[PDB]
């Protein structure tokens, strides 16, 4: 039970989705529809973070985090 | 069973059925450009998955559902996307909204759609899920998704499907003619639903000024055993679905409670042919019926309209506008909206597109409240309107909750019969639409409330972290 | 006259009566005892990510940090004017609500 | 000053136009206009006798035994009052009956007692309690007038057998040859006369009001 | 019998429109219902308690010791003596039943009709249970006029008097018209 | 403390009762001549000096009837004999009840009726008093052997009274109590007939 | 600004109602102006022209629309009153009967739709208790052209100026006109059923308690304009309940208070004042016996199912 942001200026998204325990970065995304929604949206080159600090792809998250991603 | 009527009031307009139910069911040209509106349905709106200058066929799905309660929008006809933007609406209002403009190619070709075999011999949610996956949306003015409606259905016990054909309203006909020439769909479509709801009897009712389409129900349903067709009377506030539950059952729905309660379901009748084509052929919800009327019309029809066609290329379909159109509702006109101009789409829940001239509208000069109690004898849920209208008027919304405004289904059957022309439907709206205000603000407060508290929680928790953090590491120092 | 005796019985009786009773814890002033929204705005050049807005905000709402990434705010602004002051290029721009299809309502029948 | 209080005490607060008290000998007692003025008189004067009492006493008074102590210190002055008007005005007592009597009851001469003469001087509270005095024998008098001219015809009437013979200049008759409407005289006729001397007051009100800005 | 008298003090003989009694209160709380209701009742307890305690005091008292002209104050004294008492000890009591009847205190113990209705049951010459019965009849006739005229008022609050008229002076002039209906029961007991 | 709390009220209260028994010892006196020369000019309403030769307020009988009840019979004897009887009666009229006076002789003929109080409606009933009209002075010859019990009634009921325009009752009232009174008379004779 | 439904309409209007209710009032209204002769036409056109221009200055007064004077409310009050006045009656009396009625009790709360009385049962209390006099003069019955009635200018100097099987035929047809009315659906038969069953159960029983004292009560039973009272006047839409309960308290309780105040009381004119009770104590049973609603029982709980 996570949240993710997609912080663009045109549009900003927010989608809520709930993980496995001990899900990373990288199968929240693959799994919250993010990626076919916007297809615009790259994985290695864009930036993710936490509640506004920088995360890797495949770092733990605990319960009620938002995933944001932006430039 | 054994039809108990009572209602409990109920009025008796002219039903004007009869300039219209005499043609088949016609069809259009394909029109150059379509407007598909990203929200058709009720709950949460749908995410866009294509983007300008694709290319897609019939039956792709341009947006999908980001929830439970929505459901996806599929694309009418094969062509390429040019928008993602703003689109007019079919509302009062005028304002536009978010939506995807499609230019039809002119080709027609269909989507390799993934065909069912044998679909009564699945599980229940499989079927469910294969409804989920085609956009019904319940056609029936409700625009509530028939997933979910289903979903909610197999958790309870059902003993009754019912189907909702008693079409009431003056001037529309699509429903007539869906089940005078579709009568084996409708019926196999029923025997899926109750296939997926374990339930006992489909009961599908029609209206008594319908002859042709009882009779060609009961043709089409008489080798079938359980399925029954009942003649409901004609009666305006017949088709609700709290009325026909009390017409059929003889009880009542509790307030604040869904019909599922009452052991009952109620879908209407292009609800359960679009079922049928999703489940039997995988076929989507691209298209619907829609009725043509009014005397502003010259060949008043029912016309097979692909969803997100503009409303001024079904007037030119059907002849054109023989005369000055003083309204242009969209809907019966006990339930009809104010349509602002032509390039308005057709939504999913759009009914009927009458076309009322001068001499069939009614003049109307407001007057004081003479206290007649006609409103009273008229009113479906048995509530008091006119003292609904007095703390309505004096903004005491509190105090017109009291009276009956929460019970309140906007069916019109007040103005339909008030002496002094008052527009109590008009207030009773106002009166809903300041409480849903006020409860939204409430919602957002709370929500915002929530929020700063659990940010200001993991913020003294994190520096208070560190704090002892930086703390035990100088004294090791 | 022994009447002074009947009368001073009575009052100091029922003075008395509220004294102990006391110990249980106008005519007008009894009868009355008897009865725009604002949100902010963040462009797309003037911020250059210096994330003071999101270091001064009790609500969540504006999203991002680092550098040169364009914070945007969410749908929960207040108007409680923390961001505007904490950035230094002042960027913030504040404005209020704008008439859309979901937040239009009915309007009043005039007079009768 | 002290006498902007008599002079806020007739129409910007009155007993039976603004606070609404004292209806009962307003609408009682008000057939004819020199009962009413009787009525008025002597309820001025016990309202500026008990004020003064009050005022002077005013330092003496326990705070939670405080209604019955002032309600007795009207009383028995009311008694005098009434151990007055039955030696000396016997032809008035007749007339008022009950009411006379009933002045210890009286609100408004209560409410002034507690919420006025509690807290000021003895000369602020004698000056407010003639005000309102007066104010409430205006009140009586208009509405009189105005119920004995619908009810018989005749202004101010029998003044030699009931205020003395040395105010016979105050008889005058209008509409001669009159029967006079018997509902004016009637409980009914008090009311009406009531609420639209209140509405008149409300329009005069609003259009002072309006010349002012 | 005693039915007739109570309902000839009820309706015949009501103690507001062909009594004079009570108006000030009466005309001030009936714009709301719910505090006429509590008034009605806390004045029709008072009333009958307090008619009980005023022939006990003229009776026992005042009589045989030969002084009457100190009724009108004795009577009141212990009126207020009584009042107080009841509603101060009801504010802490039981803090459920200052929700109905204590609240509405100081309104009660003068309103000119718990003191006028003593005076015309001695007029009279009255015994006890006779003036019990007449001071609870004054009280079931307030209480019901007040009920009335409460309900009257909250209907004309919604509805359309005009500026100049809406509030107190359409209360008197419906309070006019309810004693020109309660005339027809003139000499029916 | 409620010790004060009390006597206070106590001392008031007594103050206030002091005060009003120097106040009655002025004034008892001055009100009890007041009501009875106002009495005594009520008495020389239906009645002259010269009937009477003593002190009529002095030798007031107490009779009790089967009807009335007690009576409050007043004579007028001049040397040792009964020359005339004033009393009183109660009626209910319209608007409540009514005193009238009557004043008859030793021979059972009336000297003059008239009323003390009586509650009705003005501009439509005052005409019994006899300051404003002369139907009051209807009964000043009768008696009850001139009169038989067919007469004694307005002429709505069929009697030879006439009755006020917008009225029978009043006059139903006050012919009935003078009836009455003159049959009371008839009853208890010798004492109150001679 | 955008419109609202519905966009249909059944043809009701207050007009079509009130000029209804003055059609069926029409037949009685005839027969009695022709047995009465000249001075009741007097009296009955000047009572409506005095009710209709007192309604013009109000309706000017006020700044409402001067259409509101052309649904028939004043125009029904002044015939109401008209044919409830004595029938030889002056001029003045029928001017201030319009004049306490529409002013008083009805324009002074607002106008139609907002009283909270019976403006003509208002103004016939007020005529009877202001001049008892008038008011309690009934003439006798004088046919038009009968050789015994006066002529055109008698009759002038009768009403204006100062100059000094009949019984059952006139309620027959207020009865058909009433019946015609229930047909129509304009008036709830539940308020006269009421009145006429209460009235007519306490006097049956009366007379067979006291036959020797009570039986004075049913031969002239319909006795005081009960027919009337029962059909025309008690049935006033703005002062009378909107429910069904409500009208049968409302038609039992106003036929007790006819009984009652018509045997026991002393006032004949008993009807007035049993409708004026009733329409005071109208709001609280409104108040207090509201319809069910749909899915709730009568306490206003959600239904159990
Ligand atoms: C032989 C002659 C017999 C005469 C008596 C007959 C029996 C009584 C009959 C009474 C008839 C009254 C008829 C009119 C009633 C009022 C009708 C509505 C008028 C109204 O409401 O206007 C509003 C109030 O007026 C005002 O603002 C001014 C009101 C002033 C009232 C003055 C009263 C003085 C005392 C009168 C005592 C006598 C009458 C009572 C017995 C102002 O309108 P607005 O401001 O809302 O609109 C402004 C424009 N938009
Ligand atoms: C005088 C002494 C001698 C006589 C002794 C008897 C005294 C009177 C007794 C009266 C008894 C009253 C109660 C009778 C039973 C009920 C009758 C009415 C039945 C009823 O509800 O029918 C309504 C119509 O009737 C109506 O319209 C009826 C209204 C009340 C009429 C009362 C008189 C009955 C005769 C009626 C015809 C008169 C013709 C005269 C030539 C409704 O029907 P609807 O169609 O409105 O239903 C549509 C609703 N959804
Ligand atoms: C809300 C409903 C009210 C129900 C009321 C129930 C009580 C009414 C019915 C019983 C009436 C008894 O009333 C009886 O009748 C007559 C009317 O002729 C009353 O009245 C008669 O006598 C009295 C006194 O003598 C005077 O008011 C008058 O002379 C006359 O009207 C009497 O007081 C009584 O003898
Ligand atoms: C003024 C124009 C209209 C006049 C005609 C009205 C027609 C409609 C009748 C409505 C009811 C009238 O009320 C009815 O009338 C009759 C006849 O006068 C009245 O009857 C009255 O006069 C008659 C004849 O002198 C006598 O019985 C008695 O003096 C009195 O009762 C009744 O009180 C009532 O039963
Ligand atoms: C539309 C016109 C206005 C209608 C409303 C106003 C009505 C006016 C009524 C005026 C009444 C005057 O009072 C009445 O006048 C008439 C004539 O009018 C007099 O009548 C007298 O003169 C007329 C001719 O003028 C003779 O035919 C008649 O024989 C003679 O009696 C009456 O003796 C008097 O009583
Ligand atoms: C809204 C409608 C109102 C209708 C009002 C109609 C009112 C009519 C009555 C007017 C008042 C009295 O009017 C009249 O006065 C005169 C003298 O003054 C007297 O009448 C005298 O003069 C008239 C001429 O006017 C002669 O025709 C008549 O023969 C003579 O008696 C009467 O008393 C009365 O007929
Ligand atoms: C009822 C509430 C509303 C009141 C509204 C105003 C009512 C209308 C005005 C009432 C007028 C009162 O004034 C009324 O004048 C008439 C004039 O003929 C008098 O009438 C008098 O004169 C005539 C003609 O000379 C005589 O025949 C008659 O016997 C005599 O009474 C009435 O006795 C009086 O009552
Ligand atoms: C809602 C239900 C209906 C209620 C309706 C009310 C109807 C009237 C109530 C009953 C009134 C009858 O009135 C009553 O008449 C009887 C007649 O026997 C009188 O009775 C009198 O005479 C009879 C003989 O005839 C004697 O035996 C009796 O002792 C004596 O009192 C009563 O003094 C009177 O009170
Ligand atoms: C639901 C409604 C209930 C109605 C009330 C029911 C109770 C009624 C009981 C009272 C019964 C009537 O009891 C009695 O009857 C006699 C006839 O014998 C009537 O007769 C009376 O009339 C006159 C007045 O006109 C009185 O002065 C006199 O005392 C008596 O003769 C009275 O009305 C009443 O004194
Ligand atoms: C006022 C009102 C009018 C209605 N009119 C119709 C109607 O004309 N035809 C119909 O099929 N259902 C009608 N309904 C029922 C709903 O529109 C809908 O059929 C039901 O609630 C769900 O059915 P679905 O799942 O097929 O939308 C009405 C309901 C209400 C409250
Ligand atoms: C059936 C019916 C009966 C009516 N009865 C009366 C009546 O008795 N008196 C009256 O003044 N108006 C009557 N009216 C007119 C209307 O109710 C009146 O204008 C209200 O007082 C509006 O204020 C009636 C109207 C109808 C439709
Ligand atoms: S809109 Fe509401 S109150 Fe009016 S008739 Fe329909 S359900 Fe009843
Ligand atoms: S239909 Fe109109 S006039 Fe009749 S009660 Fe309802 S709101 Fe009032
Ligand atoms: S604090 Fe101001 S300038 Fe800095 S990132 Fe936030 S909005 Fe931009
Ligand atoms: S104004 Fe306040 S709530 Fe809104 S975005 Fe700025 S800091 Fe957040
Ligand atoms: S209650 Fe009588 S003066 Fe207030």
């Amino acid at each position: 039970r996570v949240s993710v942001v997609y912080a663009d200026p045109a549009k900003p998204l927010q989608l809520s989705c709930k993980v496995e325990d001990g899900c990373s970065v990288e199968q929240a995304i693959q799994q919250s529809g993010v990626l076919r929604c916007c297809p615009d949206i790259d994985l290695k080159k864009q930036k993710v973070g936490v509640f506004g600090k920088f995360v890797k792809l495949d770092s733990p998250l605990k319960d009620g985090d938002r995933i944001e991603i932006y430039q | 069973y054994f039809n108990l009527s009572s209602i409990r009031g109920g009025v008796h307009p002219a039903a004007h059925k009869d300039l219209s139910a005499a043609l088949p069911i016609g069809s259009l040209p394909l029109p150059p450009r379509l407007y598909l509106p990203l929200r058709q349905h009720a709950g949460a709106e749908a995410l866009p998955m294509v983007a300008v200058g694709d290319k897609v066929l019939k039956g792709q799905l341009l947006a999908f559902p980001p929830t439970e309660v929505s459901a996806p929008v599929h694309a009418p006809t094969s062509g390429r996307i040019v928008a993602i933007g703003p689109v007019p609406a079919p509302h009062p209002s005028g304002l536009t909204t978010t939506g995807i403009v499609l230019e039809s190619d002119g080709e027609d070709r269909w989507i390799d759609l993934d065909v069912s075999t044998d679909p009564f011999a699945e599980d229940p949610l499989v079927l469910a899920d294969r409804v989920a996956k085609a956009g019904i949306v319940g056609l029936g003015g409700a625009i509530f998704p028939a997933a979910v409606k289903l979903k909610q259905g197999t958790r309870h016990e059902i003993k009754t499907v019912l189907v909702n054909g008693s079409e009431c309203e003056p001037y529309l006909t699509c429903d007539d003619r869906i089940m005078r020439e579709r009568a084996e769909a409708i019926v196999d479509g029923a025997r899926l639903i109750q296939h997926i709801l374990r339930a006992y009897s489909v009961v599908i009712a029609i209206e008594d000024n319908k002859p042709e389409a009882l009779a060609a129900m009961r043709a089409a349903a008489e080798h079938f055993g359980a399925i029954e067709v009942m003649a409901v009377p004609a009666l305006y506030p017949m088709g609700s679905a709290k009325q026909l539950i009390q017409a059929v059952t003889g009880r009542e729905v509790p307030a604040g409670g869904r019909s599922t309660d009452v052991g009952v379901l109620v879908h209407n009748a292009g609800t359960v042919y679009a079922i049928q084509q999703a489940l039997r052929f995988g076929r989507p919800l691209i298209s619907r019926v829609v009725t043509v009327s009014g005397a502003c019309v010259k060949t008043p029809q029912n016309l097979d309209v692909l969803i997100g066609t503009p409303v001024q290329a079904l007037i030119d379909a059907c002849g054109g506008l023989s005369g000055d159109p003083q309204q242009l509702l969209l809907g019966g006109p006990m339930m009809g909206a104010v349509l602002p101009s032509t390039e308005v789409p057709v939504i999913k829940g759009a009914t009927g597109l009458l076309a009322l001239a001068r001499h069939e509208l009614p003049n109307k000069d407001p007057a004081p409240c003479i206290r007649c109690a006609s409103c009273v004898d008229a009113c479906p849920m048995g509530l008091t309107p006119l003292d609904m209208a007095l703390y309505a008027r004096a903004d005491d919304y509190d105090g017109a909750s009291e009276y009956g405004l929460r019970d309140c289904i906007l069916c019109g059957c007040c103005s339909y019969v008030c002496p002094s022309h008052i527009p109590l439907v008009h207030y009773f709206q106002y009166a809903k639409g300041q409480q849903d205000e006020r409860r939204s603000a409430a919602r957002k407060s709370d929500y915002i409330k929530r929020q700063t508290e659990v940010r200001a929680a993991r913020l003294a928790e994190e520096e208070a972290a560190k704090a002892a953090a930086k703390a035990a590491k100088e004294a090791a120092k | 006259i022994e009447a002074t005796l009947a009368l001073t019985v009575m009052g100091v009786l029922l003075g008395c009566g509220l004294g102990l009773a006391a110990r249980k814890f106008g005519v007008g002033l009894a009868e009355k005892l008897a009865a725009a929204p604002m949100l902010a705005r963040v462009e797309a050049s003037q911020c250059i990510g210096c994330t003071r807005c999101y270091r001064a905000c009790p609500t969540d709402a504006i999203v991002g940090a680092s550098g040169q990434v364009h914070v945007v705010l969410e749908d929960a602004c207040t108007g409680c004017g923390k961001c505007r002051d904490a950035c230094p290029e002042d960027c913030v721009l504040l404005i209020p609500q704008e008439q859309t299809l979901d937040t239009w309502r009915w309007d009043k029948p005039a007079a009768a | 000053v002290p006498w902007q209080y008599f002079t806020s005490a007739l129409w910007q607060y009155n007993v039976a136009l603004v606070q609404m008290l004292a209806l009962c000998p307003t609408l009682a007692v008000t057939t004819t206009a020199t009962n009413g003025l009787g009525m008025g008189l002597a309820t001025t004067l016990v309202l500026v006798m008990t004020n003064a009492l009050i005022s002077s006493m005013r330092h003496t008074i326990s705070p939670e035994v405080r209604n019955p102590v002032m309600i007795g210190v009207i009383a028995g002055v009311v008694t005098l009052t009434d151990m007055a008007m039955n030696a000396w005005m016997h032809e008035l007592y007749k007339v008022l009956g009950l009411f006379i009597a009933l002045i210890v009851t009286n609100c408004a001469v209560l409410g002034r007692a507690e919420s006025f003469c509690l807290r000021n001087p003895v000369i602020p509270s004698i000056l407010d309690g003639a005000g309102m005095g007066a104010g409430f024998t205006a009140v009586l008098v208009v509405i009189g007038g105005i119920r004995e001219i619908l009810g018989s015809g005749t202004l101010f009437s029998q003044a030699s057998s009931l205020l003395g013979s040395h105010f016979k200049w105050m008889e005058i008759t209008v509409i001669p040859d009159f029967q006079g409407i018997l509902l004016a005289i009637l409980p009914p006729g008090a009311f009406i006369v009531l609420g639209f001397l209140l509405a008149a007051k409300r329009v005069i009100d609003r259009k002072r009001a309006e010349r002012r800005q | 019998e005693y039915v007739l008298f109570l309902l000839g003090t009820v309706l015949v003989h009501n103690v507001v429109l062909v009594g004079f009694l009570g108006l000030c209160p009466f005309m001030g709380v009936s714009s709301k219902l719910d505090p006429s209701i509590g008034l009605a009742v806390a004045t029709t307890l008072v009333m009958g308690l307090g008619g009980a305690s005023s022939w006990l005091l003229e009776h026992y008292v005042l009589l045989p010791l030969g002084i009457g002209f100190i009724r009108i104050l004795a009577y009141i004294v212990v009126i207020a003596g009584m009042v107080q008492l009841i509603e101060m000890i009801i504010r802490k009591a039981s803090p459920s039943l200052y929700r109905s009847l204590g609240i509405y205190l100081p309104l009660i113990t003068t309103n000119c009709a718990v003191l006028g209705v003593p005076l015309l049951s001695v007029r009279e010459g009255h015994d006890l249970t006779m003036a019990v019965l007449f001071g609870l009849g004054s009280g079931l006739g307030f209480s019901l006029i007040m009920i009335i005229f409460a309900g009257l008022r909250e209907r004309l609050a919604l509805a359309n008097v005009p500026a100049a008229f809406s509030g107190p002076p359409i209360a008197f002039v419906t309070a006019g018209l309810l004693a020109l209906a309660f005339m027809g029961f003139g000499g029916l007991i | 403390m409620v010790a004060y709390q009390g006597l206070s009220l106590g001392l008031v209260c007594a103050v206030v009762a002091l005060l009003l028994l120097t106040g009655n010892i002025m004034t008892h006196g001055t009100i009890a001549e007041q009501q009875m020369q106002d009495r005594l000019a009520t008495l020389r309403e239906v009645l002259p000096q010269s009937l009477y030769d003593n002190n009529p307020l002095a030798d007031s009988f107490k009779v009790q009837d089967a009807e009335l009840g007690e009576v409050e019979v007043l004579p007028a004897r001049l040397q040792g004999k009964l020359t005339a009887v004033v009393f009183q009666g109660r009626n209910i009229g319209y608007g409540g009840p009514i005193e009238q006076m009557m004043s008859v002789d030793a021979q059972g003929k009336i000297l003059g009726v008239r009323v003390l109080t009586h509650k009705e409606t003005p501009g439509l009933a005052d005409k019994i008093e006899a300051s404003r009209s002369d139907w009051i002075k209807v009964f000043d010859g009768l008696s009850l052997e001139n009169t038989a019990l067919d007469k004694w009634k307005v002429k709505k009921d069929g009697g030879q009274f006439d009755q006020f325009a917008g009225a029978t009752i009043t006059p139903r009232a006050v012919v009935k109590t003078v009836l009455q009174g003159l049959q009371f008379q008839a009853r208890h004779a010798e004492q109150l007939k001679a | 600004s955008v419109a609202a439904g519905p966009f249909a309409h059944d043809r009701s209007s207050v007009n079509r109602i009130m000029l209804d209710v003055c059609l069926a009032l029409t037949p009685a209204t005839l027969f009695g102006l022709v047995m009465f002769g000249w001075p009741a036409i007097n009296l009955w056109l000047v009572t409506c022209v005095s009710a209709l221009a007192i309604e013009a200055a109000c309706l000017r007064l006020l700044g409402q629309p001067m259409r509101r004077l052309l649904d028939g409310s004043a125009l029904l009050t002044g015939w109401l009153l008209a044919i409830s006045l004595p029938p030889w009656a002056p001029w003045w009396i029928g001017v201030g009967g319009s004049l306490f009625a529409i002013g008083i009790g009805k324009q002074l709360y607002g106008g139609i739709g907002q009283n909270p009385f019976n403006p003509a049962m208002l103004a016939r209390v007020a005529l009877l208790i202001a001049f008892p006099l008038q008011m309690t003069t009934w003439a006798l019955p004088h046919p038009l052209f009968s050789s015994s009635a006066p002529g055109f200018f008698d009759s002038l100097a009768i009403t204006f100026a100062g100059a000094p099987s009949l019984g059952e035929t006139s309620e027959l047809l207020l009865l058909v006109g009433g019946v015609w009315l229930v047909l129509r659906r304009i008036i709830h038969w539940e308020i006269p059923v009421a009145i006429l069953a209460s009235v007519f159960v306490m006097a049956t029983l009366a007379y067979l308690i006291n036959p020797e004292r009570y039986a004075g009560g049913l031969y002239q039973l319909t006795s005081g304009g009960l027919i009337l009272c029962a059909f025309f006047i008690a049935t006033d839409p703005v002062t009378s309940p909107i429910s069904r309960v409500g009208r049968l308290i409302f038609g039992v309780g106003c036929g007790v208070l006819i009984y009652v105040i018509r045997t026991w009381g002393s006032f004949p004119e008993a009807a007035a004042f049993a409708v004026l009770f009733m329409n005071a104590l109208t709001p609280l049973i409104d108040r207090y016996w509201r319809p069910r609603a749909y899915g709730r029982n009568v306490r206003g709980k959600p239904l159990v199912a």
